[PDB]
RNA sequence: GUCAGGUAGAGAAUACUAAGGCGUACGAGUGAACUAUGGUUAAGGAACUCGGCAAAAUGCCCCCGUAACUUCGGGAGAAG
RNA sequence: AAUUCCUUGUCGGGUAAGUUCCGACCUGCACGAAUGGCGUAACGACUUCUCAACUGUCUCAACCAUAGACUCGGCGAAAU
RNA sequence: ACCUCGAUGUCGGCUCGUCGCAUCCUGGGGCUGGAGCAGGUCCCAAGGGUUGGGCUGUUCGCCCAUUAAAGCGGCACGCGAGCUGGGUUUAGAACGUCGUGAGACAGUUCGGUCUCUAUCCGCCGCGCGCGUCAGAAGCUUGAGGAAACCUGUCCCUAGUACGAGAGGACCGGGACGGACGAACCUCUGGUAUACCAGUUGUCCCACCAGGGGCACGGCUGGAUAGCCACGUUCGGACAGGAUAACCGCUGAAAGCAUCUAAGCGGGAAACCUCUUCCAAGACCAGGCUUCUCACCCUCUAGGAGGGAUAAGGCCCCCCGCAGACCACGGGAUUGAUAGACCAGACCUGGAAGCCUAGUAAUAGGUGCAGGGAACUGGCACUAACCGGCCGAAAACUUAC
């Protein structure tokens, strides 16, 4: 999606990419994670485009998501559960809710989860 | 959609043939020589097409008396009255800038099948 | 550069005054049937039980 | 009299004249304006016409503004400005309620366009004031983009108010003047001006007649 | 778009075959010279048998430049090498023959002789 | 001071890796100026400057071919 | 002249323009023969002059990223 | 030899200026041994402008190509808590000269560390508080300031005035520029760290195929948005007032005369309006107008204190091409504010899988394919919430 406007999230351009990939893997694995608020705001669109890849079932889309994610259990669970689960939801698969600030650095925290209503 | 479409649909030109970079064309430009309208033909190879709709432009390259020449036109320019596609080229790029650095038989284009 | 003169108490207390904190604006939520106060930022997260009301 | 209208800057494109020359144009939506008030010397101290542009929901209108529009008799609009006129014979032809569109202007009409320029943030003296930089090599030490001298020694002993330094840039009223109206699309409520207009896209501009070239 | 201390291929048969710019004429403090802009130059290398010998300070006009030039109708003319012809103070070439194509802007700068003399005009 | 995996490689160089070992002790943000460290740059190409400082550039292997001068070894990886 | 104040000496070369440079001239303020004199191939992170190539050194600067600066939480100095 | 030796850093260049006028250009004139063209000299005029190189450490200066012109000066010979470090002024070495020597030389040559987190005034921007006799909001007037002002060539007038000839205008018109500035991103061009493609090395995804991590985004070829100049557009005006030098009119004192003494005029890039921008904390704190225009309690009834409110705003929330933070602007379910989704524009250049041809590397088809950020339009799917905090009036006097 649209790039980061300011300095990249993990401290460099390459760290932000792998950081997003790990965050998306954990979100798809557990269905809910708690991270910082900017990381969660960056992870929402990036994860939703992978979910869009999983919603439409083709070998080409599976290859694109394997390109980006690199975890085969998570790819299987995407295309077996999450894609079919969202066959009638048109976008907006995730949900960011703000939670209490961290203690060590007082970092604004947040939680991303997958919508389970329809 | 594409806000200024309603101001640009009016001046868009018909009768512009489909042509891609790599194509050999001759472009007929109408030119005034002391208010006397003559027609001058630039026969070359299309090396790019910068996308804009009404502001669409295309660049033609031609080797003339030992010096290369680039002529850049707006696709919907009304000085252009006619574009003839003579042959079709086989390229793998959208912008054949390397032709400015190659001279002669190495400035050749594969003939499209 | 280096301070030329020791700075006076009025001028010291003038911009020590700006180093203050502001109290967060709280609103009420009802959890487990009893009322608590939480920032409006954390209102939803309290309403679905993701902030630890001690 | 100095006619004018409020509108928005849609964008900019190009056209070709009859003699086949490309003309860069900025496109402005000079959408409808209702005049909401007259200013007169007998009452206000000067002659001017207050007119309103835009589309706004009445839910979003604050009660004083809604009341000021009710006293006029017109539905509220987002933006309100006014034209300074010169005399009362000029404001004889404006009445509270009536309309004015892009058809006030014509082909070849020179207009002055007032807008608000784009924000450039906190800018340094090279960007802001066109300062010459300093050397990139030959020994220059951490001064490749700094202003350097800002006065003289011990006389005057200060820095002469008005010295060009670095700070917030942009976001200012700008009037570009003697800009040709290439073509008024009368039916579509648009007018195409030869040149550039200050501000971002979808920003409020005031297109007035030109005083230097009227 | 030619600076001072820019080198231009001479494009007529005066005998010179390279020049270096000394000044751009047409105004005080001028910088660049596109097609049609007369410059003063020093001949940097010439055929030894010619009339225009090396080191001679001459007056030349640019006829083709590498940098693109916008035209009034929205079109552009761009060449692959910078070239000038050595002219007189009378605004006409010293040589008897122009080599290579020449940009069309010389016709509205009243370089009638050159435009007549170049094999084909762009 | 000792030991010295793989693949490119002349190599104990360099790139990536195995075993093994780390992520080393303030963080979270954020497109300000400015400083530092990297990158790219139309046209021109030393016009900069005390001075081509700094950058850019050449760079490897194999064939061909190499000057004035020389103390007859060289110069020489000349240059190309 | 690593030596010449006078001096930017004189003549030629080199540049579009030559107080440096090169080759000479001799009026050597104030060279000169083991505090050696005059040459000399090879060598030099030496000093000086030049050409080619190359370039953000420059015309004339623009943009991108990272570390600071900047904001939030923790700790928390200094010369004066 | 007056301050400074318990420290006032020294030349030239860079950056950035600022003022004078003793004017270099541009503007206005008087006299000429001024025919015209072009000058000489003096007077008035400081608004703007006043180039790039070679030689030299250079200032100075010599020269080269221009230019309307390439002004001279003050500001610690402006400016090193802004830069440099070629010069000069440590320590090394050498030449020449002086000295028995150690050494020395307003003699030369080669080398030779330029520190500092800004307290206060000053200056460039940005907020918080109170005030402008109720509390708010929209639009404004402008006192007072700041910005800007440059200029050439060609052509008509006119080969005319003038002149023997060569030569050749005043005045008034018309066209195009140079430098500078501002806004802008349609075009050109640059850049592109979550775009696309090719590709080398190595490791990995079991393997094939297809991909990924790392090597400056590994390198390479392009590249929409945004920022931008090398690009696009526009500007300096017109007119008026009062004048400088200068030119006068009518005119005494002084029967004639004189621009002056009484009075009346012409008169320049300088001054005042004019153009652009800031502007009511302009304390004479302004004007036009709209909205709310109310609800209690205590102290002891005189004034005060507290509280709940209206109109309105602020925070929280969703954002922005607005931005250091703050501020600013927009949205907040009566909703398209941002993300996703769908479509389009655009960028790359023809995905994967299959089939086929060839021993193969590979090529063709399916097929303007696949991928994809910023731009546009749809779409409440996801978040903009079952919300808190602020915030409204003594009277008196005269006139009416
Ligand atoms: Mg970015
Ligand atoms: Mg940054
Ligand atoms: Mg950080
Ligand atoms: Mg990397
Ligand atoms: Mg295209
Ligand atoms: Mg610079
Ligand atoms: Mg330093
Ligand atoms: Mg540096
Ligand atoms: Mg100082
Ligand atoms: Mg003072
Ligand atoms: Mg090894
Ligand atoms: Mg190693
Ligand atoms: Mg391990
Ligand atoms: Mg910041
Ligand atoms: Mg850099
Ligand atoms: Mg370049
Ligand atoms: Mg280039
Ligand atoms: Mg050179
Ligand atoms: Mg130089
Ligand atoms: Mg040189
Ligand atoms: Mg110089
Ligand atoms: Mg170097
Ligand atoms: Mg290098
Ligand atoms: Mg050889
Ligand atoms: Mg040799
Ligand atoms: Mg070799
Ligand atoms: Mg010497
Ligand atoms: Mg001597
Ligand atoms: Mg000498
Ligand atoms: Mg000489
Ligand atoms: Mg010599
Ligand atoms: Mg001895
Ligand atoms: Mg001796
Ligand atoms: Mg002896
Ligand atoms: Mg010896
Ligand atoms: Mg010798
Ligand atoms: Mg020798
Ligand atoms: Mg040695
Ligand atoms: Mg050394
Ligand atoms: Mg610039
Ligand atoms: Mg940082
Ligand atoms: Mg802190
Ligand atoms: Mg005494
Ligand atoms: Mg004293
Ligand atoms: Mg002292
Ligand atoms: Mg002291
Ligand atoms: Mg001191
Ligand atoms: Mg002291
Ligand atoms: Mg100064
Ligand atoms: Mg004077
Ligand atoms: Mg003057
Ligand atoms: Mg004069
Ligand atoms: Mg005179
Ligand atoms: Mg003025
Ligand atoms: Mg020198
Ligand atoms: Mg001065
Ligand atoms: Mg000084
Ligand atoms: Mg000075
Ligand atoms: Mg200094
Ligand atoms: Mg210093
Ligand atoms: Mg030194
Ligand atoms: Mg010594
Ligand atoms: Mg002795
Ligand atoms: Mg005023
Ligand atoms: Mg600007
Ligand atoms: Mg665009
Ligand atoms: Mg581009
Ligand atoms: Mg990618
Ligand atoms: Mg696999
Ligand atoms: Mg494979
Ligand atoms: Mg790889
Ligand atoms: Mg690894
Ligand atoms: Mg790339
Ligand atoms: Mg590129
Ligand atoms: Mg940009
Ligand atoms: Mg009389
Ligand atoms: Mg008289
Ligand atoms: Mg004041
Ligand atoms: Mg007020
Ligand atoms: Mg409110
Ligand atoms: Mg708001
Ligand atoms: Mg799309
Ligand atoms: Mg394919
Ligand atoms: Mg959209
Ligand atoms: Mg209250
Ligand atoms: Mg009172």
């Amino acid at each position: 999606p649209k790039p980061t406007k300011g300095p990249r999230l993990g401290g460099s351009s390459s760290h932000q990419s792998a950081l997003l990939a790990n965050l998306a893997t954990s979100l798809f694995e557990h269905g809910r994670i708690k991270t910082t608020e900017p990381k969660a705001r960056a992870l929402r669109p990036y994860a939703e485009k992978l979910i869009t890849h999983a919603k439409k079932g083709a070998l080409h889309n599976r290859r694109e998501v394997m390109k980006k994610i690199r975890d085969k259990d998570v790819v299987h669970t995407l295309f077996a559960e999450i894609g079919p689960f969202y066959a009638d939801r048109n976008g907006g698969y995730t949900r960011i809710i703000k939670v209490e600030n961290r203690k060590g650095d007082n970092a604004p925290m947040a939680v991303i989860e997958l919508v389970r209503e329809k | 959609m594409n806000t200024l479409d309603f101001v640009d649909q009016a001046s868009l030109r018909d009768d512009i043939p489909t042509f891609s970079p790599g194509d050999t064309v001759n472009v007929h430009v109408k030119v005034i020589e002391g208010s006397k309208e003559r027609i001058q033909v630039f026969k070359g190879v299309v090396i790019r097409r910068q996308g804009g709709g009404i502001s669409e432009t295309f660049t033609v390259r031609k080797e003339s008396y030992g010096v290369g020449v680039e002529r850049t036109f707006p696709v919907h320019s009304p000085n252009i009255d006619h574009i003839d596609v003579l042959t079709r080229g086989d390229v793998r790029r959208a912008k054949l800038y390397y032709l400015r650095e190659l001279r002669g038989k190495k400035a050749k284009i594969k003939e499209k099948r | 550069a280096v301070p030329k003169r020791r700075m006076s108490r009025a001028n010291t207390r003038s911009r020590r005054a700006q180093w203050k904190a502001e109290a967060p604006g709280l609103v009420t939520v009802s959890v487990a049937g009893q009322q608590r106060k939480v920032p409006r930022r954390l209102l939803k997260a309290a309403r679905l039980g993701l902030v630890d009301l001690d | 009299a100095r006619k004018g209208i409020l509108g928005t800057k849609l964008g900019m494109t190009q056209v070709f004249d009859e003699n086949n020359k490309v003309v860069p144009v900025t496109v402005v939506k000079a959408g409808p304006n209702v005049v909401t008030r007259i200013r007169t010397t007998e009452r206000d101290g000067y002659s001017a016409v207050q007119l309103a542009y835009g589309e706004i929901s009445p839910r979003k209108v604050i009660k004083p503004v809604a009341g000021q529009f009710a006293a006029a008799g017109v539905n509220p609009r987002r933006h309100v400005a006014e034209l300074r006129l010169d005399d009362e014979a000029a404001v004889a032809e404006y009445e509270v309620g009536q309309e004015l569109t892009a058809e006030i202007f014509s082909d070849g009409a020179y207009v002055d366009v007032t807008g608000t320029s784009k924000g450039k943030g906190f800018a340094g003296t090279m960007k802001r004031h066109g300062f010459r930089g300093q050397g990139a090599a030959h020994g220059a030490q951490a001064v490749h983009r700094r202003p350097g001298s800002i006065g003289g020694c011990a006389t005057p002993g200060r820095v002469f108010k008005g010295t060009r330094m670095s700070g917030r840039m942009g976001n200012d009223r700008v009037t570009t003047q003697n800009l040709k109206v290439h073509k008024v699309d009368a039916e579509n409520g648009v007018l195409l001006i030869k040149g550039a207009i200050p501000g971002r896209n979808g920003g409020l501009v005031v297109v007035r007649s030109a005083i230097k070239r009227g | 778009m030619i600076q001072q201390e820019s080198r231009l291929k001479v494009a007529d048969n005066t005998g010179a075959k390279e020049i270096l710019c000394i000044r751009v004429l047409g105004g005080s403090s001028r910088r660049y010279a596109g097609i049609g802009d007369v410059i003063v130059a020093t001949v940097k290398d010439a055929i030894p048998g010619g009339n225009v010998k090396r080191g001679d300070v001459v007056k030349a006009v640019v006829v083709r430049t590498v940098k693109e030039r916008r035209r009034a109708d929205g079109s552009y003319i761009k060449f692959d090498e910078n070239a000038a012809v050595i002219i007189k103070n009378d605004n006409d070439p010293r040589g008897t023959r122009i080599f290579g194509p020449v940009g069309r802007e010389l016709r509205e700068k009243k370089f009638m002789k050159i435009v007549s003399l170049a094999p084909e005009v762009l």
